[PDB]
RNA sequence: AGCCAGGAUGUUGGCUUAGAAGCAGCCAUCAUUUAAAGAAAGCGUAAUAGCUCACUGGUCGAGUCGGCCUGCGCGGAAGAU
């Protein structure tokens, strides 16, 4: 346990305070604060409970190493044998958690040009060999080469059964600190890639022209049509009650060819202003979610002259960049995911 | 609601319970509780088992049509509702005078120490049972 | 009151009743039961 | 309890100003909290709460709308004082007075801060 | 007899007091104490077993004084144990999740007895393995 | 039809969910004493508790309960000198 300890303990502090909060017969006198009391239990419960049973475990272990004139060795051994276990037990059962929708995931260049392409060429490889060895479908949606290397900007949509919740994490700058292939000389340069993962979302339109929300208005027309035109009703005008659209027509003779023609650009009108609405929040998310390609804005680092990968939102540092480049970053992400779990518990506040 | 068949079966199984019993009393418990219920019988019960026929169908032609061989005299409790209760095991048993313990048991209704009349008795109390 | 071509007995308390040539619903347990027709 | 903040925070000066003479006269004291430097104005009722706007407003230039901070039964208190201080530091707050004030934030979640304790933790000053 | 004044018919598994949510509010807007269950609830528990689920009744009177007696354990967790699994059924139609013989329905009868009504002990186990129908125990011959 | 009384015993049902205890929904729907009593038809709680009904015993003293084939009527039914 190097951080989440402190958190945990916390945690089991909190599980304290709403044993003392649950006996008092005031705070049972409202019920919503009661429910979302008696809601959040029950994680708290059962996460303090293993943790202080490894707080026992580990306070054993303390103990009987400073002590000589018996063999320590096996009874020790076999704590720390089950202290591990637990350990091991607790992760397993606490980082899980809902979302595990397929995902779309576009990764694109930043800083270094010619490199950075070449540097997305190899990070996209890794991320379908990770998909590979899962039984996972990747399929490649829009592609832009990169002249020298790999790709601009690859935009690919993985499928599957739970890849949102393993990829969310996946999303930021990434930086690689290496000599390039496209380098006369032996110089060590610095670039950076930007990686956007997003769920697959339904898009069920639905036809807003519901006939019980419209204000039809049949008027006398306004120009040139001689004696007819003066006593007829055959201009039309809709207005769409909820969305404010107010739409007319006086392009024909006819009251029913005016309504028609009306209704189809009402329609059309309604379903654009749909579409432009989604396209400026989705465009949004993705660009608060992809950052700024400038090297100084990461989430983790790739330096291949010591073969390290570090990541910078726990200060996770590990020496086998090896192997995770060839699709091996399950390493990299169970941490993540454990320190998430355990932050989302935390607040509930 | 019992056709004109089991009417018969109402009869036939009781009608023989009177020529093989004794002393037996009746109760108008127009208010027990089935919890006191539970109790009364099978504490009655437990003394020999299921030789408590017990039930409960005084109407004027359907407990009386069980009278004609024996108890003739007790045929007089066709009005309110009532309770028989027969005893094979043990002639003038408990099965009066258990009633009275259960009288002051919440069942201050008992039907006025009644009972059967084979030695033409009256409405008084027998709690004589030799040991 | 419910004014209505259709009137019918909801709950086992309803009544259907004849008053000076006209059809009408009552009962005492839910005054939101009450009908006439009409 | 209720915390208070103007409408020019350009005037912040006269707002301690106004609130250290308007908690001399009686009864509104004053809090700090260690972090995020936010008044927290408390009275003993509802209509204190008023009249200190009121007077706030006639006789000084501020406006000062309240928040609704919820806390409740602010406590007073070598290293002994000092490692739970540094222990529990954030609901710890400085009057008026410049004394030091426990601000929990329910009887409940208050006795669990003095179980834990060897501290007074009286709160009627001296 | 006394009926229902101010209590509840109702508590957890007696092996520990667990003063938790599953029983804490359940005595909460009653008053009373709760930890004062351990030297007269506990106590008694730590003859028979330490988490099995039992019944009692916590009647109390206006004086805020409570009074509570036990009694067996009720047969759903009665048939867990005995019958080898702790879980049940709730699809108990279509599949079963475990198995039982006569061998073992009679033998904690007499552990429910104490209250249970029937006429003998074989006619309490009708009703015993009627019960075990619906919690997709299979009869074992 | 009215009117008195009972309307219960091991399901604080696993399944589910913070609690679902007869009554949110998913599955079964047996069994004990019965004179009868649903492993629940409705109301009412956060969940209980609580109030009715299904069924039954007693009083009263005899007619009562829905359908089918048919004649005539009632509502549904609001306009401009
Ligand atoms: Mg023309
Ligand atoms: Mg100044
Ligand atoms: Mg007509
Ligand atoms: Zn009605």
């Amino acid at each position: 346990k190097p951080s989440i300890v402190a958190k945990l303990e916390a945690l089991h502090e909190r599980h304290e305070e709403v044993q003392a909060l649950l006996g008092d017969a005031q705070t049972i006198a409202d019920q919503e604060r009661f429910r979302a009391l008696s809601r959040e239990y029950a994680q708290l419960s059962d996460v303090s409970r293993c943790f202080t049973d490894w707080q026992q475990v580990q306070e054993d272990i303390e103990t009987a190493q400073m002590m000589l004139d018996d063999p320590e060795m096996r009874e020790m051994a076999q704590d720390e044998l089950r202290e591990a276990k637990e350990k091991s037990e607790q992760l397993e059962q606490q980082l899980q958690v809902d979302d595990e929708r397929n995902a779309f995931l576009e990764v694109r260049a930043g800083t270094g040009g010619d490199e950075a392409a070449l540097f997305a060429g190899d990070l996209f490889r890794m991320y379908s060999r990770y998909a590979e060895a899962r039984r996972w479908r990747v399929e490649i949606m829009s592609a832009s080469e990169g002249e020298h290397g790999g790709y601009k900007e690859i935009i690919a949509k993985i499928s599957g059964d739970g890849v949102y919740g393993r990829l969310k994490f996946e999303s930021g700058g990434h930086r690689v600190q290496r000599v390039p292939a496209t380098e006369s000389q032996g110089r060590i340069h610095t670039s950076a890639c930007t990686v956007a993962v997003m769920p697959e979302l339904p898009d069920a339109e639905l036809p807003d022209i519901n006939p019980a929300d419209l204000r039809i208005d049949t008027f006398r027309s306004s120009g040139a049509g001689g004696q007819h035109v003066n006593t007829t009703d055959s201009a039309i005008r809709i207005t769409h009650l909820p969305t404010g659209i107010v739409v007319e027509c006086q392009d024909e003779r006819s009251q029913h060819k005016n309504k028609a023609k009306a209704l189809s650009v009402l329609g059309a009108r309604i379903h654009a202003a749909e579409m432009a609405k989604r396209q400026q929040a989705e465009a949004s998310t993705r660009r608060n979610l992809l950052g700024s390609g400038d090297r100084s804005d990461r989430n983790r680092t790739y330096n291949f002259p010591q073969g390290r990968v570090t990541d910078h939102r726990i200060n996770l540092t590990l020496y086998r960049l090896d192997e995770v480049m060839e699709g091996k970053l399950d390493m990299l992400i169970e941490p993540i995911i454990q320190e998430h779990q355990a932050d989302q518990l935390a607040a509930l506040s | 609601m019992a056709l004109n068949l089991q009417d018969k079966q109402a009869i036939v199984a009781e009608v023989s319970e009177v020529a093989k019993g004794a002393l037996s009393a009746v109760v108008a418990d127009s208010r027990g509780v089935t919890v006191d219920k539970m109790t009364e019988l099978r504490k009655a019960g437990r003394e020999a088992g299921v030789y408590m026929r017990v039930v409960r169908n005084t109407l004027l032609r359907r407990a009386v049509e069980g009278t004609p061989f024996e108890c003739l005299k007790d045929a007089f409790v066709g009005p309110t509702l009532i309770a028989y209760s027969m005893e094979h095991p043990g002639a003038a048993a408990r099965l009066f005078k258990e009633f009275a313990k259960a009288n002051a048991k919440f069942e201050v209704k008992a039907a006025a120490f009644e009972g059967e009349l084979i030695p033409a008795s009256q409405i008084d109390r027998l709690a004589t049972l030799p040991t | 009151m419910k004014v209505r071509a259709s009137v019918k007995k909801l709950c086992r308390n309803c009544k259907i009743v004849k008053r000076d040539g006209v059809i009408r619903v009552i009962c005492s347990a839910e005054p939101k039961h009450k009908q006439r027709q009409g | 309890f209720r915390r208070i903040r103007l409408k020019d925070p350009l005037k912040q000066k006269q707002l301690l100003k106004g609130l250290v003479q308007l908690s001399e006269e009686g009864a509104v004291q004053v809090f700090r909290p260690i972090s995020n430097n936010d008044l927290i104005v408390g009275a003993v009722g509802v209509l204190q709460f008023d009249v200190v706007v009121a007077r706030l407003k006639s006789e000084y230039n501020v406006e000062a709308v309240y928040e609704s901070v919820n806390v409740a039964t602010a406590r007073w208190v070598a290293k002994k004082f000092e490692e739970f201080k540094r222990k529990n530091e954030s609901q710890l707050a400085l009057d008026g007075g410049d004394n030091l004030a426990y601000i929990a934030t329910s009887m409940v979640n208050l006795r669990l801060a003095q179980e834990r304790y060897p501290d007074v933790q009286f709160h009627q000053t001296r | 007899a006394k009926k229902v004044q101010a209590y509840v018919k109702l508590q957890v598994a007696a092996g520990m007091a667990n003063p938790s949510p599953p029983v804490g509010p359940a005595l909460g807007q009653q008053g009373v104490n709760i930890m004062e269950f351990c030297k007269a609830f506990n106590a008694k528990t730590d003859s028979i077993e330490k988490g099995l689920p039992i019944p009692v009744v916590i009647t109390v009177y206006a004086d805020r004084s409570f009074t509570f007696v036990t009694k067996t354990p009720p047969a759903a967790v009665l048939l867990k144990k005995a019958a080898g699994i702790k879980s049940g059924s709730g699809k108990p139609n279509k599949d079963k999740v475990g198995k039982i013989s006569r061998a073992q329905l009679q033998e904690i009868a007499q552990t429910k007895a104490a209250d249970m009504t029937g006429a003998d002990i074989e006619a309490m186990t009708r009703s015993i393995e009627g019960t075990a129908r619906s919690m997709g125990l299979v009869v074992e011959d």
